[PDB]
């Protein structure tokens, strides 16, 4: 059913929505002051640079295919309007 | 100790660009969802 | 791609449609006058009455998930709408 | 030569309900189509 | 007496012919609305 | 050392919890307001 399918990639987009918000509130707090940003090392932020890097990677990817995905439900939603309804 | 204070306004702007970036698909995004409903 | 699964289902319940059509219009045709009818025997209408019911099954079950697929865009849409524009 | 003037009549009616069934499908389809552009 | 071959190329054909929406949609709501 | 079997059991168990759509979509929702 469509609705397991659905549910996947809902499921999937809520994912990297939770990673990447932990992540960046994660390197906010340590750059949130110098007394913070002293219990972590310029390759600490340099490795969260990248752990986030990736996750907006993978989330932009999924924001881009529920783009389409909802281009898929207007075509469909446009095509049996005109069978159904002209 | 801590890293310049330029280093961290580099770091500061690509977040922002990040952030930009995913907003800029949810608007696209939202264009669609009301789209469908003036269709 | 959906574009595919679409053109398919679209696709077939065009032909049950010419299908039923052609049918329905060929036996409106025979029962149309007695004079038409009697090129025709009672053997032939049954024929026909299970070729049409049979069409009838056939299009009335692609009617139907034709609802159940428009079920899904509404969920779907539904969905999206209290993601993005709540 | 041809049939009952009124087997021709319970045909003609099995035909209506035919219509009437695919009819039935097609207005609960066009509700859900209606009922999206108001949703 | 009759030809195999042929009749798979007459599949085969017109499988590989295509369909235009626009235009199935256009014959699909004539046949609606040629009935109901 | 580590116990392979438990790791896996505690993946199966997850994956069996199931998604409540509409919870899912509140998450969701609050996670885009939350940084957007």
């Amino acid at each position: 059913a469509p609705a397991d399918y659905f549910r996947v990639l809902v499921q999937q987009f809520e994912v990297q929505l939770q990673q990447y918000r932990q992540q960046i509130e994660e390197l906010e707090n340590h750059l949130a002051t110098q007394a913070n940003n002293s219990h972590i090392t310029p390759q600490d932020l340099s490795m969260a640079m990248q752990k986030i890097y990736q996750t907006f990677v993978a989330l932009a990817a999924q924001l881009q295919s529920i783009h389409e995905n909802v281009k898929v439900l207007k075509e469909q939603y446009l095509s049996y309007r005109k069978m159904f309804l002209g | 100790y801590y890293i310049d204070a330029d280093l961290l306004r580099e770091i500061k702007q690509h977040l922002k660009q990040q952030q930009e970036g995913l907003s800029h698909l949810i608007s696209i995004i939202k264009d669609d969802l009301e789209d469908i409903k003036l269709v």
